[PDB]
């Protein structure tokens, strides 16, 4: 009856030696309707923070995009670029205040400042806000703590922490019906987040199927 | 709980000059959990082959009833049973349980072996028979089928011509489908040869 | 949150070649009952619109005193009221369109359809559809309620596209809208015989016709029909 | 519908509107809802089309079967026959039934059947959504034993009555005349009975 | 009932079923064997409502065992699944349904090659290299998606196995207070005792 | 569905459009509502698809042994009796409306039945979603002593209606006519007024677009 | 109890080129089962190089439409006769539409017209204000199935290059205007066959740097 | 409840039962539902007995005030007040009544609000539960430019067959004469009309 | 938020509370800190509905340490436990009440006293030698009526505690990843990292 909206995205953060990985993918659902496959379910709200979204497309399209011109005005008036912290509990704040109204939101406040270092905030719509190493944030997010938690050591470095990110995504991506698409990856450092490209599950699939030998329940 | 899409898929068919072509997906899913990658919804009872789209355990105890049923038939008359004959059992099956039925969108394909005609059916999942001359769709993807099949079809095309746009038809569908796809089966019927080709689609 | 009390059916109406037309019955029925037979749902707001409503008849009354009241107020400070700057049927169309979306918005709705048809100042003909959605839509004939569907078919007939409006005399049009009204006599159980009929023109203006009667009636083969089926008595 | 039976001095008239409806669509302009149940047994149907006819469908086949075995059957009879249906089925059924006959001894009598199954033998008898419209008129109006051409008006302009005011009832207004010369059926046209 | 996995490997199915059972606010028994020995080379792990789990198993059992001494003959487990899964789809339009899913996880004494099937409380029947039932799928699947490979051995399988354990205790909300673990191959149906 | 009938002269015809609905998708484009219950007993059905065919099977079938046990030609009273007490039984349930025609040796007949089993006698009928399309039409043209030709016209018109004003109707317009003494004859397409125009483009796909992984001969032969 | 919503059906869709833009749109308007008029249009210049659809509630997407028109009129006032960019009103849009989140506008919003590189750009937008650039759109009740067939023939996908062994993907190119109105043609051509609520006529409008051009086709009326 | 007005050659006569229900309950057998709103403009009250009153008491309100600064107001404008009053707060109340009133200009005149709260002119107006069992004789027996005598007949006898029938409609028939002679009450108990 | 418990010993207030944070089917967290520290000698710990848990306790952190400093003293904990009791008491036929149970321990330094009140959602205070919200009481308070005694150490009590958590995690459903434990003495508050 009631319109159906989109929704999703599947999001990953985890905190690790060489600063923190961010990994989502780019499918938005109406139903059992594939809606798109481009979303960008990350948001760069500064040169070094970044926000993941899952749940309700527009409240945390809307919301993020809010989010980012409160930390602006907050490095004007403060003459400084506001802490991962303050960031994350202005939305935290923000969506407490509409609980019970019908917010759908998942996200993940990730970013480096001095006095913290790298920090990733998991904040959802109910209120919840939690500082932590390790998210995973969407409909398909058991199936990529599946696959990060079994992998996952503080001391991966850069390029096996970018692959595990975009591995766990493409095993929800495969499993949840909800998530595809392609896989965006981040790398958040200490001077800033990188961005390391667009991976279209079509091609990413088969050579990772290939290369890593994995997806063996799949007709090759 | 809505019977017809908690596993997800699709079929498709098509006619084509002196050919039939009939296609599936592979996915069995349960609601957003994919299961499965490997279950095809195409079945054949002799030359007469039989997709059908719905609940999982439908699927298979229908292709099992069928089996059985065009058995006794072969046995009997002594003769392997013609779709157009096909057809009717089917609908006689499915009307038979009207208020307790099978959740299924079962679809005919094959070519009469007297006449040499060409021939496609669908059914909704009380019996109501679909004939058609260009093409017949079903399952979860059925909307997506109906706009990419209406588009692409023309008629008389040749075999090799034929596998690429029901091919297509299928796989773009699919994709525009979450509990569709995970692989995919497209079957090419000619008078005395058929030919089975699975295709390479993404996997998400 | 509101539930129709007395009520007023079908709306029908067409464009031709020089104006439009537009009619509607004199009925304010209360659920079965028909209760009251003296009601007139075309009103007409200066000598070049009239506004034809359905539905609900409190909400209709209500409508009349805002159409009434907005002449008063356009008169006001204007030496061209009763020229250039008259109240055209775009004009009053709109403020209506606007009412009624403004009211379904606050969830208290004027429970009715409503017809706007007139001639603009250039000659132009109009004719628009807007209810208690605020959904609103103009088409060569327009209807409401039964009217929908038993009138426009019969009337798409006479005018199917634009091109066929020129083509349309003032005799064939109103002679259709005559014979829609019969049907809609046949056919809706919450309908009169008695019906307002409204024609108008560019070049002859307003001419509104009232008690008004649906005649030439088929009923004779009913003395035919017996039983209903085997019985042949 | 609006629907009645009335007794006179020679017999028996049954009277009945035209509509059927599906909500406010007129499904039937011309409806015959005076059904023959057997040669001088009639009756009006009203509520559900479907049951009424199903109803005097059974009715007729018990009076047909009755009358080949035991001979011409009363109107008490049959309004027996359509009450055991009625009560025995009251939970499935929508049928507001007047069943009206002629006997040679009984002359004419007129038995209605509410909703509930109940019997009730009467003078005249009115029913149906119509009906409503028209208590105090037909209770002011009727009279025991009167003519033939009185007994029509006063149908006449009662159903038209009803038919003005009641949106569920139109149409033609049939009647079926039952007396011992035999059966007589009537048709009254808008054109006549609006103007009344 | 909650959690039973299953995996086929080269050689042998392995099938994981937790011990906890639990009714309101208490875990009232911790070692609870949640399958039952069809036939010597074919096992069936259980899970859902109440009872009927059990009910099932058991007639299942002992049907299978019926048939095992009237033709003195071992059915294959392809077989047996046919016929849970016939059992499962009579039960579904049933006036009270069997709310039972199953893994039946067997080895083929005649083609020489384990086979593992998964069928749910409609009568839906799959084979598979790995399968589960419940929640668990939506962490094990993904997981072995990543780490399994065909040509495995029942140790590497075991392996496997506790990686998939180890993943449901992080990340799942109940206590399913660990698993019994069974052994499918040529030789039998034999306990992993310390797992 | 749209579906009517009209009785003429020296018999009746009733007609029908070919749309066949899945929800707001058309399923069918041409799909067949005229169904034969006996030689010269034809009969236009809307409603539930499947009980409509079902419906209309079954008491054919049954005519068809009746018509053999008695020796006679089947009649429409019989046809008409049959499916308003099977449909009656159902309470509504087998969800057919049925516009029922015929010649037989009584005579010409029209009837319609609906789901809960009411029947009602007319010379000209409409049912379906555009039956109120359909019955302006009719009740705007009919007229009494209609001839073979005015009424198949009329029909038709009436049909149209339905395809052009009524959403859950289309494509083209089925016909039959059941004439006295004569044949019936069903006059399949009879209007085919919604012809597709041809496409801009072809669609036909360069061989070797579709990536494929597997082939294999499938055996159909014993 | 009173529904403050309704469906006038109809679909729309929009493409962008290397110069250009088009946005395409059904002229049918309904309600239930009834045709409400077969002309009537939901595309719309709103100045600026900015066309704009929003289709769904017509009440809603006439009310958004007005809302959107108005706030270029006051971009104009408040910055200096400024020419709002494409991006600008999509940003814009957004707000107006989750403005009323918790009593939204029921209607799928597109937009079109060129960026601020000159290049063709289309926006698409939820009922509750998320939205995204993409090359395709297809929007409204037959969007399920125009899209798939825009993803295949705008977009390549699921093409590859003949004898590559599916390897070598179809390379994307931009399309011509003449070969994107074909699209347009085919797409509505192929929906009004197989949905109901979509028929009667085709409006296109295309935007060029030159200004916003019309294109009118009759489709069918069943 | 029963109630009606009537206009007649000398003006309009109002009438009504006497019967206030809670349920099958008679709460009141010798309810008195004319009422005043100004010396000559009066109204029949239907619906709930709070809502119709506490309107009532609004009006004469109203109509006070309004007679201290404009002087007398007309029937229309009585019509009006209790129009307003109805239509805004139609989600609220349960109200259907009869305005009528005695000017020397426009003589009398009768004004009919339904739950609505829309407003209908007419020569005489029928209202309440028990006014359905009566539209068809009041339809046929209803004749403008009646007498004194003649309008009480009619209002006598139609108020007698709506309490006959009506189990909501009881006790006595109470009637208000409007005229230029200026206001009188009448009563008229079950023995009396019960048998007419 | 599910597990919170307080044991009042002779000298010190030991609260304990789960360290699992879970949505659905997900563990999001195992090291959750379910308490704020109210004033050096009063701790707070919470349990309740996701969001209100965390925003209640930090309003009332807030206000108590707005007061700590206007008046450049300590409130008591009974004072503070009052004002606690007040603001749920408001809540509760709010528009949206907080949906929060609190264990308050402290240290009144006056009286040289430790304290605890256990106040539900609804503002029903009570102090208690031993304490727990939600389904944990159905457990523990039978164990301490049996094991607690007044007159006990605070190392007595942790022993006394660590009872309580080993029963839990035999026989409850869930799975609450441990507990952080915390006393409250004249010294003021500190945790105890290796539970
Ligand atoms: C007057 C009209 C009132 O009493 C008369 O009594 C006549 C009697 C004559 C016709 C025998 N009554 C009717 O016409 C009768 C009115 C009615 C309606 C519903 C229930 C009981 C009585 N009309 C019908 O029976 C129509 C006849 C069909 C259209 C030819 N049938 C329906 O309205 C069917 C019947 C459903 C039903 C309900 C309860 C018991 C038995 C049958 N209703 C529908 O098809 C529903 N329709 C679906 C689409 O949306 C509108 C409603
Ligand atoms: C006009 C066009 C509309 O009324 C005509 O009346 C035609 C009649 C012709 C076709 C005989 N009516 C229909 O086409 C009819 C409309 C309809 C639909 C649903 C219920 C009642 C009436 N359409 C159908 O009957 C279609 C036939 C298809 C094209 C083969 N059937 C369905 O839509 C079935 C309905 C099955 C049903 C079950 C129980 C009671 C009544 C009907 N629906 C589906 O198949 C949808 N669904 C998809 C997934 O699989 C499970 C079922
Ligand atoms: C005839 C009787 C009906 O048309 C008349 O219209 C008169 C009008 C006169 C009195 C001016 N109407 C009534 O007598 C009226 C009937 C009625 C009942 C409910 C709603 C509308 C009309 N009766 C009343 O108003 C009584 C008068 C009391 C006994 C003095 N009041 C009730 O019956 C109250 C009404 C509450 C109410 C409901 C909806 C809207 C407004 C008010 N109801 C009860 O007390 C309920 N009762 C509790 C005991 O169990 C039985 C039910
Ligand atoms: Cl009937
Ligand atoms: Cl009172
Ligand atoms: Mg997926
Ligand atoms: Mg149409
Ligand atoms: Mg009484």
């Amino acid at each position: 009856c009631k319109i159906k909206i989109a929704h999703g995205t599947t999001t990953l953060a985890f905190r690790f030696q060489g600063g923190i990985i961010v990994a989502v993918d780019s499918r938005a659902t109406a139903g059992n309707w594939v809606a798109s496959q481009t979303v960008k379910a990350v948001i760069e709200i500064n040169p070094f923070l970044l926000g993941t979204m899952a749940g309700g497309a527009a409240d945390c399209q809307f919301w993020e995009t809010w989010l980012g011109s409160q930390c602006r005005l907050h490095e004007l008036r403060e003459k400084e670029r506001i802490s991962v912290a303050a960031a994350s509990k202005i939305l935290s704040n923000l969506v407490y205040q509409y609980k019970g109204a019908g917010l759908s939101m998942g996200t993940m406040i990730c970013g480096y400042t001095r006095k913290e270092g790298p920090t990733i905030y998991y904040v959802d719509s109910d209120g919840t806000r939690l500082k932590g190493d390790i998210f995973c944030v969407g409909s398909g997010q058991t199936f990529a703590y599946g696959v990060l938690d079994s992998n996952y050591k503080w001391d991966l470095s850069v390029e096996d922490a970018l692959y595990l990110g975009k591995r766990s995504i493409l095993a929800a991506a495969h499993r949840d019906a909800y998530s595809g698409g392609s896989v965006n990856l981040y790398h958040v450092t200490e001077d800033g987040w990188i961005y390391h490209g667009n991976h279209d599950v079509g091609e990413l699939f088969w050579k990772v199927k290939e290369e890593e030998g994995s997806f063996n329940n799949v007709i090759g | 709980s809505d019977p017809s899409s908690i596993n997800g898929g699709i079929v498709v068919a098509m006619t084509g000059k002196d050919c039939v072509a009939i296609a599936c997906d592979l996915r069995l899913g349960s609601q957003s959990l994919g299961v499965s990658n490997k279950f095809e919804k195409i079945f054949h009872y002799g030359h007469v082959f039989l997709g059908i789209t719905g609940l999982a355990t439908d699927v298979t105890t229908l292709n099992e009833m069928f089996r059985y049923k065009t058995n006794l038939y072969k046995l009997k008359e002594e003769r392997a049973i013609e779709p157009e004959t096909f057809t009717q059992l089917v609908s006689s099956s499915l009307y038979e349980r009207r208020f307790g039925p099978y959740f299924v969108g079962p679809v005919v394909a094959g070519i009469n072996s007297k006449s040499g005609k060409p021939f496609i059916a669908g059914f909704d999942l009380i019996g109501c028979i679909d004939e058609a001359k260009d093409f017949i769709v079903s399952g979860t993807a059925s909307d997506q089928l109906f706009g990419m099949c209406e588009s692409l079809y023309e008629p008389n095309l040749e075999p090799e011509d034929l596998f690429e746009t029901i091919s297509q038809a299928l796989l773009n569908a699919a994709d525009r489908d979450a509990l569709s796809g995970w692989g995919a089966v497209v079957y090419i019927i000619k008078k005395d040869e058929v030919v089975k080709r699975y295709l390479k689609m993404r996997q998400d | 949150t509101q539930q129709p009390i007395v009520t007023g059916t079908s709306v029908i109406s067409m464009k031709y070649d020089n104006g439009v037309i537009i009619a509607a019955d004199n009925l304010g029925s209360y659920g079965s009952l028909l209760r009251f037979n003296g009601v007139e749902r075309l009103i007409p707001v200066g000598d070049n619109t009239v506004v034809g409503i359905s539905g609900d008849i409190s909400d209709m009354q209500h409508i009349e005193r805002l159409l009434k009241d907005l002449v008063t107020e356009n008169a006001y400070d204007n030496p061209l009221a009763d020229a250039e700057e008259a109240l055209e049927p775009s004009y009053i169309f709109e403020y209506l369109a606007t009412v009624m979306y403004q009211r379904r918005s606050k969830m208290n709705p004027l429970w009715n359809a409503i017809i706007v048809a007139g001639v603009q100042s250039n000659g132009d003909q109009f004719l628009r559809y807007v209810n208690l959605l605020g959904v609103t839509y103009s088409s060569p004939t327009l209807a409401t309620g039964f009217g929908a569907h038993m009138a426009n078919p019969l009337l798409r007939k006479v005018v199917d596209r634009e091109s066929d409006i020129p083509k349309t005399t003032v005799q064939v049009a109103e002679e259709a809208i005559v014979n829609a009204m019969r049907v809609l006599y046949y056919r809706d159980a919450r309908s009169s015989r008695n019906f307002s009929l409204a024609i108008i023109d560019k070049n002859t203006g307003l001419t509104f016709k009232k008690n008004l009667q649906v005649e030439n009636m088929k009923w004779d083969f009913a003395k035919d029909i017996k039983g209903y089926g085997t019985q042949k008595i | 519908t609006s629907i009645m039976a009335v007794t006179f001095k020679d017999g028996v008239i049954l009277g009945a509107d035209s509509r059927t409806t599906t909500g406010a669509y007129i499904a039937n302009r011309v409806t015959d809802k005076l059904t023959r149940v057997h040669d001088k047994i009639w009756c009006c149907r009203s509520g559900s089309a479907a049951d009424t006819q199903a109803i005097a469908d059974i009715v007729q086949y018990h009076l047909e079967l009755y009358t080949s075995q035991y001979g011409t059957p009363s109107t008490e009879t049959a309004a027996s026959v359509f009450k055991e249906l009625c009560y025995e089925n009251k939970d499935n059924l929508t049928a507001g039934i007047i069943v009206a006959g002629y006997d040679d001894k009984n002359k004419g009598e007129v038995y209605t059947i509410p909703l509930g199954g109940s019997v009730h033998k009467l003078p005249y008898a009115i029913a149906g959504s119509g009906s409503t419209f028209i208590y105090g008129y037909c209770d002011k109006n009727f009279r025991e034993n009167m003519s033939k051409e009185e007994t029509v008006d006063f149908i006449k302009h009662s159903l038209s009555q009803a038919i003005k005011w009641d949106g569920s009832s139109g149409g033609v207004i049939r009647m079926v005349v039952l007396t011992a010369a035999g059966v007589e059926r009537l048709i009254f046209y808008p054109d006549e009975y609006e103007q009344l | 009932m909650d959690i039973i996995l299953g995996i086929r490997v080269q050689d042998s199915v392995i099938l994981a079923s937790s011990k906890a059972v639990t009714r309101g606010i208490s875990v009232l028994k911790d070692s609870d064997d949640k399958t039952r020995q069809l036939s010597p080379h074919t096992l069936m792990s259980f899970a859902g409502e109440a009872g009927d789990t059990v009910q099932f198993a058991e007639y299942i059992q002992a049907n299978i065992q019926l048939y095992s001494i009237r033709e003195d003959y071992e059915l294959s487990p392809q077989a047996v699944s046919s016929f849970v899964r016939q059992e499962l789809a009579k039960s579904i339009r049933s006036r009270r349904p069997y709310q039972v899913n199953v893994l039946i996880g067997g080895y083929d004494k005649k083609k020489n090659k384990p086979e593992l099937y998964q069928i749910d409380y409609l009568g839906t029947k799959v084979e598979l290299p790995y399968g589960a039932h419940g929640y668990s799928g939506f962490y094990t699947f993904s997981l072995l998606d990543h780490h399994y490979r065909p040509d495995m051995t029942t140790e590497e399988g075991l392996d496997l196995l506790k990686l998939c354990v180890q993943e449901l205790e992080k990340r799942m909300p109940m206590d399913f207070k660990g698993v019994i673990v069974k052994i499918v191959d040529k030789d039998g149906i034999r306990q992993v005792d310390d797992f | 569905t749209t579906i009517v009938g009209v009785k003429f002269n020296n018999g009746v015809v009733i007609a029908a459009d070919t749309r066949s609905t899945q929800g707001p998708i058309v399923a069918d484009k041409n799909c067949a509502k005229l169904h034969r219950i006996s030689p010269k007993i034809w009969c236009a059905g809307a409603g539930t698809a499947a009980d409509t065919e079902a419906v209309t099977q079954l008491i054919g079938s049954n005519i068809e042994l009746h018509s053999l046990y008695t020796s006679r030609e089947p009649r429409v009273v019989s046809a008409l009796q049959m499916l308003k007490q099977h449909l009656f039984k159902y309470q509504g349930h087998i969800g057919a409306y049925l516009i029922v025609a015929g010649v037989d040796p009584t005579g010409s007949h029209l009837f319609s039945i609906h789901a809960h089993g009411s029947t009602d006698v007319g010379y000209y009928l409409s049912l379906g979603s555009g039956s109120l399309a359909a019955m302006a039409v009719l009740e705007s043209h009919w007229k009494q002593d209609l001839t073979k030709e005015e009424a198949i016209k009329l029909a038709s018109d009436a049909i149209q209606a339905g395809i052009w004003n009524d959403l859950g109707s289309g494509s083209n317009v089925d016909v039959c006519v059941m004439e006295i003494g004569k044949d019936a004859e069903y006059l399949r397409n009879y209007l085919t007024p919604n012809v597709r125009e041809e496409k801009q483009k072809s669609y036909k796909f360069p061989r070797g677009t579709t990536a494929v992984l597997k082939e294999s001969i499938v055996n159909i032969c014993d | 109890q009173f529904n403050p919503y309704g469906d006038n059906g109809g679909t729309i869709l929009g493409i962008a080129g290397e110069d250009f833009a088009v946005l395409a749109g059904d002229t049918r308007n309904i309600t239930d089962y009834s045709i409400n008029s077969r002309y009537e249009p939901k595309v719309f210049d709103c100045g600026d190089n900015i066309v704009m659809s929003a289709n769904g509630f017509a009440a809603d997407g006439d009310a958004l439409v007005k809302r959107f028109k108005n706030s270029v009129k006051w971009y104009h006032f408040d910055h200096n006769d400024k020419k709002l960019s494409i991006n600008s009103a999509a940003r814009n849009i957004q707000h107006l539409l989750y403005g009323k989140r918790f009593f939204p506008y029921y209607v799928h919003t597109i937009i079109a017209g060129l960026d601020e590189d000159g290049k063709g750009a289309v926006y698409s937008f939820d009922p509750v204000g998320s939205y995204e650039r993409e090359q395709c759109r297809a929007g409204g009740a037959a969007a399920s199935l125009i899209m798939p067939f825009l993803d295949n023939q705008v977009n390549f996908k699921n093409q590859y290059e003949p004898g590559t062994n599916g390897k070598v993907k179809k390379p994307l190119k931009y399309l011509s205007v003449e070969e994107v109105i074909k699209l347009v043609r085919d797409s509505f051509t192929s929906a009004t066959e197989r949905h109901i609520q979509v028929g009667d006529g085709l409006e296109i409008l295309i935007v060029t740097k030159d200004g916003v051009r019309k294109e009118f086709y009759e489709l069918k009326r069943d």
